[PDB]
């Protein structure tokens, strides 16, 4: 089975910003449809953003202009620049790769926002 | 925008039983729907796609039925390992789209 | 006069990944019969305006014809993005011409889904304006070889639309025709009266 592997989990505050990362074992992140999805404790899944194979990229109305998806083709890696946070942006964030018949999720990484 | 309602919130059947998990859509989304499993502390896993197709490596006991506005994941017999949270998602702008609030299985 | 009314009143239509072009010339076309249409759900124009076309002569019209899902009509506009614009049929940001579409549920939907119509899902990079790609190269999404047939992390690059009856208006098939115009200073076999 393919492993996609998040990193950059940790802590921030109100006001601040963070950046998540992901890598993949046996797939090319630039060739795939790749997304971020989050799951806050005691709440449902929120799909955040996607980058298509040719680099077209899209966002949920809840977060347009706060968070920004991007990738580096050379490192085989995906990034979620995650700015201007609040306490409620605390969640596990999952990197996920999609194909017509398959959907490969990473183990997820925690982000927490407080004092 | 579309929103998805799942019924029940918590199911409470024993192992061996046939199970049905229900999803209803705020719009006629055709066949464009997904179901995921999620074990506690694991990431979600794809079960069903396009309302009815079964993903590779998912056991044949899972199935998807319904269309348009009404959808059902159905399990021919609950294994003890099938006790999980289950999420529907509309994929009408694939891979984007809204999730359900999810459904649990628990007993005592 | 001109083929336009036959491109519109046509029985068969093309899949968007292999979008089919008519070269028009030798011509004298009545665009007012086009914008008089009761079937046309959409008749966008860029640069030009519908009532002006009988004043404008041209070297050439290309009429491009294909079927897409009814909400993907949004993507058939200058400089747009989304799967159809990105991977099947791109209009340039400086497009001059018109985009015509109508619901074809009665022709192109079939019971249990019409699987005959397709779109390209996978491409290493976005399309150039008016580019076309009819290839069936097996798409190498994995880091490893893939070598001519689909399997573990590689795919047939097209997806079938499966157009159903009922099933929501945005998800029904729409026939699209795009009228595009070209100029290099010579032989204007297109005009009004």
């Amino acid at each position: 089975e393919v492993q996609v592997v998040e990193s950059g989990g940790g802590l921030i505050q109100p006001g601040g910003s963070l950046r998540l990362s992901c890598t993949a074992s046996e797939l090319i992140i630039s060739r795939n449809y790749m997304s971020w999805v989050r799951q806050a404790p005691g709440k449902g899944l929120e799909w955040l953003s996607v980058i298509y194979p040719g680099g077209s990229s899209f966002y949920t109305d809840s977060l347009k202009g706060r968070f920004t998806i991007s990738r580096d083709n050379s490192k085989n890696t995906l990034y979620l620049q995650m700015n201007r946070l609040g306490v409620e942006d605390t969640a596990i964030y999952y990197c996920v790769r999609d194909a017509p018949s398959e959907s490969d999720w990473g183990q997820g990484t925690l982000v927490t926002v407080s004092s | 925008e579309i929103v998805l309602t799942q019924s029940p919130a918590t199911l409470s059947l024993f192992p061996g039983e046939r199970a049905t998990l229900s999803c209803r859509a705020s719009q006629n989304i055709g066949h464009f729907l997904t179901w995921y499993q999620q074990k506690p502390g694991q990431a979600p896993r794809l079960l069903i796609y396009d309302a009815s197709n079964r993903a590779t490596g998912v056991p044949a006991r899972f199935s998807g039925s319904g269309s348009e506005t009404e959808f059902t994941l159905t399990i021919s017999s609950l294994g003890p390992e099938d006790f999980a949270v289950y999420y529907c998602q509309e994929r009408s702008d694939w891979p984007r789209g809204t999730f359900g609030q999810g459904t649990k299985v628990e007993i005592k | 006069l001109c083929p336009f009314g036959e491109v519109f009143n046509a029985t068969r239509f093309a899949s968007v990944y292999a979008w089919n072009r008519k070269r028009i010339s030798n011509c004298v076309a009545d665009y007012s019969v086009l914008y008089n249409s009761a079937s046309f759900s959409t008749f966008k124009c860029y640069g030009v305006s519908p009532t002006k076309l009988n004043d404008l002569c041209f070297t050439n019209v290309y009429a491009d014809s294909f079927v897409i899902r009814g909400d993907e009509v949004r993507q058939i506009a200058p400089g747009q993005t989304g799967k159809i614009a990105d991977y099947n049929y791109k209009l340039p940001d400086d497009f001059t011409g018109c985009v015509i579409a109508w619901n074809s549920n009665n022709l192109d939907s079939k019971v249990g889904g019409n699987y005959n119509y397709l779109y390209r899902l996978f491409r290493k990079s976005n399309l150039k304006p008016f580019e076309r790609d009819i290839s069936t190269e097996i798409y190498q999404a994995g880091s490893t070889p893939c070598n001519g047939v689909e399997g573990f992390n590689c795919y047939f690059p097209l997806q079938s639309y499966g157009f159903q009856p009922t099933n929501g208006v945005g998800y029904q098939p729409y026939r699209v025709v795009v009228l595009s115009f070209e100029l290099l200073h010579a032989p204007a076999t297109v005009c009004g009266p």
